[PDB]
This record gives structure tokens, C-alpha cells and sequence, in this order.
């Protein structure tokens, strides 16, 4: 097996997602199925997931085009809250294992209040008092620094309280901070927004008191290229610090795009990686909305493409990720006639390559995978996944399991693919016809006997038998290995009534008689051969009979007319051996029949066959 | 080629017969195809449906020009 | 053919018909060529499992086999997209029992669209005079002969219906993105949703705002935009309470 530990657990919960929609039942949660398994691995897994379901769990519009749902304001604006609130939730826990050791010892003793909790986060990250501090503390911490913390981990509640027992100190923050909690997006009014920012740009563009100029430009959205280094020094503080900056509709102001173009071109890969440490970088991405960057980034670290693809198969569920049109692009591109701030992934490139890795010898998770194709096709029409099928089964010869056995007894149990699509008649004839291409008459025949498609079974089990037909049938020869595959179809042609045209159909009956009109030959049973052989009204045996005989072997199959050598000789053996035990004309009448018939066909070997057709005649008399 | 020329008899409504057999052979083509041929099959369909609209036994045409849409389907 | 095969697959009275049918009955009776008909058509959707009835069967074994495949995007996409090709040929002769099956294979091999583009298909070919369109736009005056016309639009509609609702229910906790670009589950529900948006059906659309308003989903319905629409409650604000409210 080709599949590690993590990426068998994946399999298995796509193969339940897979059996819900096999079966009609309800959609159920992608995002919840993967996450079940990332609880097995480190939490460095566990954490990704969480930013997953929190950034994909916007309200959408069902029924709605990808690329629609992406570029509306309406949509782009849930995704900068619902990503504010995992940094400031993320940074929340970050708060407690600060003060606890343990998420397990804060919950035994109860997760206290935001606000004790942040108090009791600033007496270890700061023990000693900054000289630079303003506006005096509040029970034993400076004040701007429990209002900047609060709104950090997300509750301005905790922070407003703050703010209340400061009423006299703040001055007329207080009128201004009570507006930002109660407008909603995070955002002032006009006039009032302008009333601070201009204080703040007055005299206060650099004060002593970090955390004062933090939460102002925070309120405010001011100052976008001051980073705000003192307080922000994470990296998930600069993008909360950010993501509360944006704006949307020209001086000291950002956008998601600028901020989201800005970030990964001027700060590409090189910037977000040297810490050898790759995450960080697919939340930078995950986290401003460039899902498809995140993933084809984080596809190609190769200890996590398992996550990589499956962050795209929810978002491809989710009607929420932009699909490359042309599968000839590479995998991560900008349509030309799109805004060059959004980007396109190769969905099927990227699941073309995962699969090719545990194909070859874990089918039945291979096709999991390939269903998601289902919905598209290439240049050629070909359905995606009925194509992915037809070259998984070319390449990994599981015909048995995929397709489904059709044993000799006449029975078809189902194969692996049955479960996804009723219809396997043309990617069976598909499977078919290569290995037909190939030569591969025998496996050819069985795979289009698999489809009950007898106009091709029996045209290449007449190739298959007319070589075979005058040799001599051993124990496990190629001729019985053929003969009871050719007898065991006949059967279960006849027992169901199938039959091709009459041509191919006629030609296939008759080598089968022929074949046990030498296997009779060759056992010395002299009178039953000639027995079959007259029936057959093949080769004339009375002069009156020549006329007709002659015509038909115009417009009999040349599968036959090869073989009509090897016929003549032993029929004539077959008279010859009967004469030496009145019955001596009759064999002699038929053995000139058989002459004559000879003189009049021209067919292979005719010159050293009439020549010995003529001698055993002559010793006859 | 006798569809295009019209010389009689291959005249007027007769020509509703033409395209019956233009369906009966290019039928018997792809289904001994299938068992086991251009862009002027697909020209000729298409313009041999012209034929059935010039032309409009009202349901036996109507299901003809489906019989028609259906092959030119399968050589496309 | 594989016979008793076919015979334990079938039903009773296709199977005590078959056991008392007669060759006379055969040769100069209706019931036995009605019988005769029901036995091909089974060994038909078994190898796929007039050129109007023989591209109806090559369709049927082309889906059998895609769903017969390992999942070769090349090969199914081949085998679904072909198989469409081939049903929307003969949409107009397609038999509600036929599409029912059609659909649910192409719904078990996530071809959303392609069930759905069907479906719409067989429904403006089986009325191209649009007399569903001018019977609803009557008030559906019973007694009326429109009223078979509407029904085999209606049998489109629901199954399209179960598309839809088996696309979400496939893809319930699937996200609509995954490290920034759109998932594989993401563009079918687009591509689906396209061919449902795409459509001049008009009792069609009559059909999915009633359908809309009967999942609940004022998400959708409220922020399509179009008078249509707004024409179409019109009619029906005197006359139901969840409707005037919208």
C-alpha cells in the first residue's frame, strides 16, 4: 500500500462522503469528515482545520457560480470577520497557555473572566512598569494596555469595562470607543471617525505609550503602514492588526486586494518561509481570502499534500473554489480576462497528481478521488471521471475488482465502479478497445463478453480459433484453453439468446463444428468425423452438389476459406483411411467430388494440396 | 449527391424519402462502427434536415428530423 | 443472451406473462409484442448496465459502464459526456422510467450538471408549442388537454429537484474553499447551478421560485433581482399567505 497513516484515515472518510451521495443521502459537512481525522495527528493539523470551517462557514448563495460568490463585497466582508475572530480566538488561547500551562489545568479551575484572564496575562508579559506609559492604571495595569489585549482576544465588552472605571483619565475616548462596540464591521461614523483620527494626527502621531497609538489606529483604521511593531510583534497580530485596517470604499487608507496582492507579492514565499516553517504562510494566505494560493502552496510541500488537496475539495464542495477552464495552464495561474488580484487553481491537474502517487496499487481509494471529477469533461468530450476509469484500468489491469468478474456460469458481480454509475457499457467497451489495439484478443473478448456485446466477442474469437482450428488439442494447449473458452460462450449464448449478425454469428458456429471435426480426426474416430463434416454441406461429397458449393465458399469468412486446405485433406484422409477396411464407388464417387471441388477454388496452399488430393485418389482404384 | 442535384424523381416532397435512407445508411454506418467517415457526414445531416423543414405524414417528419439530430450526434 | 438472468430480475406479471406467452401469441398478439419489447429493453439497459431506439440503448451502455470505471477523468468524463450526448438526441422519446434511471447513475457519478441539462432538455421536447406555458398562464382549466403536456415537464422538474438535493447532501461539511482557490466540490455546485440560471424554460423557473419557497430558501429567491419574479407573485399574493409575504 502507497498510503500513509493520515492519508488512509482520509480515504476512508471520503469513501463515507462518497457513499452518502451514491446513496442520495444528505450532503454532509467535507470540512467536519477531514477534520475527523486531523484529531489523530499533532494539533499543528488540528488548528488548520478550525481556520478552515471558520472561513468557509460564510453565508452563501446555493446554485450560485464560484467565480460570483468570490468577487461580491457582500461575501468579502464576512471573510475579514470571520477571520478576525479566529486570530482573535487563536490569540485567546495563545492567552491562557500563557498563564496556565495547560488548556486541560485552565479549564479544571474554570477559564476565567477576558478581563481577569488579560490581567493576569499582563503580569508575566510585562512584570515591570514601562516608564512610557500614559494615562495612568487601572487595579494595577496600565490602561491602554487591558483595552489593547481585550480587543486582541475579542471581547470589547471586557475592554469597555476597562473603560468605565477610567472615565475621568481617557478623556472623550470614551464617547468615541462606545460608538465602535455598538456600529457594527468594526467601523465609526464619518464624522466622528474623523474627529479622532485628526487628534491622533494632531499631536499624538508619536506618544510614548505603544499601546495608546495600537488601539486608536485600531478604532480608527489609521495609519496603515505603521505596523504597530511594539505591540504586533507576531505574525498573527499583524494580520489581525491589518484585517482591522481595511477598508472598503484615497490617502492612508488599504483594501482586502491591495493588502491580500500586497502581502504575497512584495512578501512572497521567500519572506513567510525562511523560518522553515510552512503554515505560517498558508494562514497569511488562508486568512485574507487567497484560498488559491494556500492551496497550491501548500500542495507542494510533500510531507502535506494530503491537507493541501483536501482544503481544496472543501472549497471545491463549497462552491468556492475558482476552477481553471483550460487544463492545459499550470496549476496555479490568472485567467486573462479576470482582475489580476484573484487567482485560479488546475483543480484537475491537482487531483490528477495526488492520485497518481497510490493508483497503481490501491485502486478502490483512486476512484473516491476521481468522483469529484464527474462534473467535468476535457476537449474531447469524454466524461472526466469515466475517462480516469478507463486509463486506471488500462494501467493497473484490475479488471476483476473494478469492473466486476463475469464468470463462465453466466453471472456479473459488480465491480467497484458500479457503485458510482449504472452505465459502464461504454468505458467497458473503452477498456475493450485498447486492448483490443493491443492484440490482446483474448482479454479483448472477455472484457467485451463483460459488456454482452457479442458483435465484438464473436468477430475475435473467430480470429482466435481459425488458427487453432486443424491443430491438435493437448491437455492445457492453446487450442483447449481457447476451444472451452469459445464452447462456454456459446453456451450462455444459446441459454440467453444472444447472437451477432449472421455473418459473424454463422462463421462462429461453424469453426466450433470444425474444431470437433479434427479433434475427432486426431483420435482415429473416422466414422463420427465424417458424420460432422457431411452435416456441415461445407465440401461437396456428390457431383450435383459442386454447383452450390462452389458459390457459397465465395462468400464465406475467410477465418474459413484459410482453413479449407487442412478440411480437404483430412476428409480425403478420412475416405482414404475407410477404403482400405458398392461401398468402394461410393468412396470413390466422393473422392472425386472433393477434386473437383478443390479445381474449381482458388485458396491457400491449392497447389500442394490438389496435388495430393489427386495421389490418394489414384491409389483408391 | 442525389440529394443536392434534385433530378427526378429525387424531386419536391419525395425528397422525404432521400433523407430516410440517408438516415437508414449512416445508421447502419456508426452501428457497424460502434461494433467494431468525416465532417461531410456532419454537413450532409445537417443540411439534409433543411430538407425536412422545406419540406414541412406531419409526425412522421417531425420524428425523422430527431432520427437525423440523433446520428449527426454520433459522428460529431 | 444470459436468459434466467434477465427472468429473476424481473417482476411477476412480466414474469407469469413470459411463462404462459405462446408463439401465437407472439407472432399475432398485442400483449406478446408489448412483452417482447419489455425483454430486449432489459438486455439493452443490462449491457449498458430506428435510430430513436437504438441510440436510447447505446446511451444506456455507455452510462453502465462509466459507472463500471475506476475513475479515469479521461474515461468517464469520455463516457458521461457522450452518454448526455447520445440521451439529449432522443430526449423527446425518452420514457419517465428511462430518465428516472439515467439521472440517478449520473447523480451517483457526480455529474450534476449533465442530469440537470438532460432533464431540461426532455422537457422542451416534449412540448415545443410551449401548451404547458399558455395552460399555467390559463389558470389551469381542468378538463383541458394541456394538462399531459405540463405533467412530462413536471416529471423533469422534480427529478431535477433530486439533483440539486443530492448535491447538496453529497457535499454537507464540504468547504467552498480550500488554501485560497475553489475546491472540486465547489465547481459542481456552480456548474450545476449555471445550467439551472442558464435556462429559458419559463415554466421552468414557475417551477423552482415554487420549489424555492418550499425549501425555505429566502436566502436565493429574495436576491435574484428580475420582475419576473415579482410578476409571478403578483398573481399568486391573493391566495396564500407565505406567498404575499414574500
Amino acid at each position: 500500500s502507497s498510503l500513509d497513516n493520515i492519508e488512509m484515515a482520509y480515504a476512508r472518510q471520503i469513501y463515507i462522503y462518497n457513499e452518502k451521495i451514491v446513496n442520495g443521502h444528505l450532503q454532509p459537512n467535507l470540512v467536519d469528515l477531514c477534520a475527523s481525522v486531523a484529531e489523530l495527528d499533532d494539533k499543528s493539523i488540528s488548528d488548520m482545520w478550525t481556520m478552515v470551517k471558520q472561513m468557509t462557514d460564510v453565508l452563501l448563495t446555493p446554485a450560485t457560480d464560484a467565480l460570483k460568490n468570490r468577487s461580491s463585497v457582500e461575501v468579502r466582508m464576512e471573510f475579514v470577520r470571520q477571520a478576525l475572530a479566529y486570530l482573535e480566538q487563536s490569540y485567546k488561547n495563545y492567552t491562557l497557555v500563557t498563564v496556565f500551562g495547560n488548556l486541560h489545568q485552565a479549564q479544571l479551575g474554570g477559564v476565567p473572566g477576558t478581563y481577569q484572564l488579560v490581567r493576569s496575562f499582563l503580569n508575566i508579559k510585562l512584570p515591570a512598569p514601562l516608564p512610557g506609559l500614559q494615562d495612568g492604571e487601572v487595579e494595577g495595569h496600565p490602561v491602554w494596555a487591558l483595552i489593547y489585549y481585550c480587543m486582541r482576544c475579542g471581547d470589547l465588552l471586557a475592554a469597555s469595562q476597562v473603560v468605565n472605571r477610567a472615565q475621568h483619565q481617557l478623556g472623550e475616548f470614551k464617547t468615541w470607543f462606545q460608538e465602535y462596540m455598538n456600529s457594527k464591521d468594526r467601523r465609526l461614523s464619518p464624522a466622528t471617525e474623523n474627529k479622532l483620527r485628526l487628534h491622533y494626527r494632531r499631536a499624538l502621531r508619536n506618544n510614548t505609550d505603544p499601546y495608546k497609538r495600537a488601539v486608536y489606529c485600531i478604532i480608527g483604521r489609521c495609519d496603515v503602514t505603521d505596523n504597530q511593531s511594539e505591540v504586533a510583534d507576531k505574525t498573527e497580530d499583524y494580520l489581525w492588526l491589518k484585517l482591522n485596517q481595511v477598508c472598503f470604499d484615497p490617502q492612508d487608507r488599504l483594501t482586502l486586494s491591495q493588502f491580500q496582492k500586497q502581502l504575497l507579492e512584495d512578501y512572497g514565499e521567500s519572506h513567510f518561509t525562511v523560518n522553515q516553517q510552512p503554515f505560517l504562510y498558508f494562514q497569511v494566505l488562508f486568512l485574507t481570502a487567497q484560498f488559491e494560493a494556500a492551496v497550491a502552496f501548500l500542495f507542494r510541500m510533500e510531507r502535506l499534500r494530503c491537507h493541501a488537496v483536501h482544503v481544496a475539495l472543501v472549497l471545491f464542495e463549497l462552491k468556492l473554489l475558482l476552477k481553471s477552464s483550460g487544463q492545459s495552464a499550470q496549476l496555479l495561474s490568472h485567467e486573462p480576462g479576470d482582475p489580476p488580484c484573484l487567482r485560479r487553481l488546475n483543480f484537475v491537474r491537482l487531483l490528477m497528481l495526488y492520485t497518481r502517487k497510490f493508483e497503481s496499487t490501491d485502486p478502490r481509494e483512486a476512484l473516491q478521488y476521481f468522483y469529484f471529477l464527474r462534473d467535468e469533461k476535457d476537449s474531447q468530450g469524454e466524461n472526466m471521471f469515466l475517462r480516469c476509469v478507463s486509463e486506471l484500468v488500462i494501467e493497473s489491469r484490475e479488471f476483476d475488482m473494478i469492473l466486476g468478474k463475469l464468470e463462465n456460469d453466466g453471472s456479473r458481480k459488480p465491480g467497484v465502479i458500479d457503485k458510482f454509475t449504472s452505465d459502464t457499457k461504454p468505458i467497458i467497451n473503452k477498456v475493450a478497445s485498447v486492448a483490443e489495439n493491443k492484440g490482446l484478443f483474448e482479454e479483448a473478448a472477455k472484457l467485451y463478453d463483460l459488456a454482452k456485446n457479442a458483435d465484438k466477442v464473436l468477430e475475435l474469437m473467430n480470429k482466435l480459433l481459425s488458427p487453432v482450428v486443424p491443430q491438435i488439442s493437448a491437455p492445457q494447449s492453446n487450442k483447449e484453453r481457447l476451444k472451452n473458452m469459445a464452447l462456454s460462450i456459446a453456451e450462455r449464448y444459446r441459454a440467453q439468446g444472444i447472437s451477432a449478425n449472421k455473418f459473424v454469428d454463422s462463421t462462429f458456429y461453424l469453426l466450433l463444428d470444425l474444431i470437433t471435426f479434427f479433434d475427432e480426426y486426431h483420435s482415429g474416430h473416422i466414422d463420427r468425423a465424417f458424420d460432422i463434416i457431411e452435416r456441415l454441406k461445407l465440401v461437396p461429397l456428390n457431383q450435383e452438389s459442386v454447383e452450390e458449393r462452389v458459390a457459397a465458399f465465395r462468400n464465406f469468412s475467410d477465418e474459413i476459406r484459410h482453413n479449407l486446405s487442412e478440411v480437404l485433406l483430412a476428409t480425403m484422409n478420412i475416405l482414404f483411411t475407410q477404403f482400405k477396411r458398392d461401398r468402394d464407388s461410393q468412396l470413390r464417387s466422393q473422392a472425386r467430388t472433393l477434386i473437383t471441388f478443390a479445381g474449381m477454388i482458388p485458396y491457400r496452399t491449392s497447389g500442394d494440396t490438389n496435388a495430393r488430393l489427386v495421389q490418394m485418389e489414384v491409389l483408391m482404384n | 449527391n442525389v440529394l443536392d442535384t434534385q433530378e427526378a424523381p429525387f424531386t419536391g416532397r419525395r425528397r422525404k424519402l432521400v433523407v430516410q435512407w440517408i438516415a437508414m445508411a449512416v445508421d447502419m454506418w456508426v452501428r457497424e462502427v460502434e461494433r467494431r467517415m468525416g465532417s461531410w457526414v456532419s454537413e450532409l445531416l445537417g443540411r439534409a434536415d433543411q430538407v425536412l423543414t422545406q419540406i414541412a405524414d406531419a409526425e412522421e417528419i417531425a420524428s425523422l428530423r430527431r432520427t437525423v439530430k440523433g446520428l449527426k450526434r454520433s459522428v460529431d | 443472451e444470459r436468459v434466467s438472468d434477465i427472468y429473476a430480475r424481473l417482476d411477476a406479471v412480466s414474469q407469469q406473462q413470459l411463462k404462459d406467452l405462446t408463439y401465437e401469441q407472439l407472432f399475432s398478439q398485442t400483449p406478446g409484442k408489448e412483452l417482447a419489447k419489455v425483454l430486449v429493453k432489459a438486455i439493452v439497459n443490462r449491457n449498458i448496465a430506428a435510430p430513436d431506439d437504438v441510440v436510447t440503448f447505446k446511451a444506456q451502455e455507455q452510462l453502465q459502464r462509466a459507472s463500471e470505471q475506476a475513475h479515469n477523468a479521461p474515461v468517464l468524463r469520455a463516457l458521461l459526456a457522450e452518454s448526455l450526448r447520445l440521451f439529449e438526441q432522443v430526449a423527446g422519446s425518452l420514457t419517465p422510467a428511462n430518465l428516472t434511471t439515467a439521472v440517478e447513475q449520473m447523480i451517483s457519478l457526480k455529474y450534476y450538471a449533465g442530469a440537470i441539462q438532460l432533464c431540461l432538455t426532455v422537457a422542451q421536447q416534449k412540448d415545443r408549442g410551449n401548451t404547458a406555458l399558455s395552460w399555467v398562464n390559463d389558470g389551469k382549466p381542468a378538463n383541458d388537454s394541456r394538462k399531459k403536456a405540463f405533467d412530462e415537464r413536471k416529471i423533469c422538474y422534480n427529478l431535477i429537484h433530486q439533483v440539486l438535493d443530492k448535491l447538496e447532501s453529497d457535499f454537507a461539511g464540504e468547504p467552498e474553499l480550500v488554501d485560497g482557490r475553489p475546491t472540486l466540490a465547489a465547481t459542481k455546485r456552480m456548474e450545476a447551478y449555471n445550467v439551472v440560471n442558464d435556462s429559458s424554460d419559463e415554466v421552468f423557473h414557475f417551477d423552482m421560485y415554487e420549489w424555492y419557497i418550499e425549501k425555505g430558501w429566502t436566502d436565493r429567491i429574495l436576491s435574484i433581482d428580475s420582475p419576473h419574479v415579482i410578476t409571478y407573485l403578483q398573481r399568486l399574493a391573493e391566495t396564500d399567505f407565505r406567498h404575499a409575504e414574500l
